């Protein structure tokens, strides 16, 4: 339950499936709303209950309010710390593009990983989490582009 | 449905990491359910 | 996206 990146798993009567990823920071677990839909999370022996969420931002926090507040500088390369199902964590560096919306520009990464990678953290060069991966769009040729989704602290 | 978490690593930047992906500039809309879509 | 958005 210490700081770090975690897989979000589900199991019924047989094996387990990875449905997402999240970040533990300052005693709060951060992931994307579509990963858990607000369901409680087991962490070893304990139960983590959702504390805050927002379906439109596609974010959820457990144990306390959203803690991640680093922002993409709009200029520099970033790293996705991808935690794909069945694979160990790995870093991919990229220069974001931009989702241009009526309410402003959002950094966006043209990186394509399985659905259960949703919630993987995107990092600045200091290792701070500037957002989570996995809410995005496909373009005409089918390629996937994810927003750099960050909440408010 | 037992949903549970398991630690997967430390959060750090990797020096000399592999670089991939383009930098698309896309016009998009965000609906109230959290879905992004391309503006036609 | 393995799916088209998430």
């Amino acid at each position: 339950t210490t700081d770090g990146v975690y897989r979000v798993m589900t199991r019924r009567l047989l094996g387990s499936t990875q449905v997402g990823v999240g970040v533990m920071q300052e005693g709060v677990f951060h992931t994307m709303w579509h990963v858990t839909k607000g369901a409680a999370l087991r962490s070893g022996e304990g139960r983590l209950d959702p504390y805050w969420g927002d379906v439109k931002q596609d974010l959820v926090s457990y144990c306390g309010p959203w803690k991640l507040d680093a922002a993409w500088d709009g200029l520099s390369e970033v790293q996705l710390l991808a935690v794909p199902p069945g694979e160990r964590a790995k870093n991919i560096q990229t220069l974001p593009g931009i989702f241009k919306t009526k309410d402003g520009d959002i950094g966006a990464v043209a990186l394509d990983y399985p659905a259960g990678t949703s919630g993987s953290p995107i990092l600045d060069k200091c290792g701070r989490v500037i957002g989570l991966y996995g809410n995005g769009v496909v373009i005409k040729n089918g390629s996937y582009v994810s927003a750099i989704t960050q909440g408010k602290r | 449905v037992d949903m549970y978490i398991e630690r997967a690593g430390d959060i750090t930047w990797e020096k000399d990491a592999e670089v991939t992906g383009n930098s698309p500039r896309l016009d998009v809309a965000l609906d109230e359910s959290g879905d992004f879509s391309l503006v036609e | 996206k393995g799916x088209v958005k998430k």
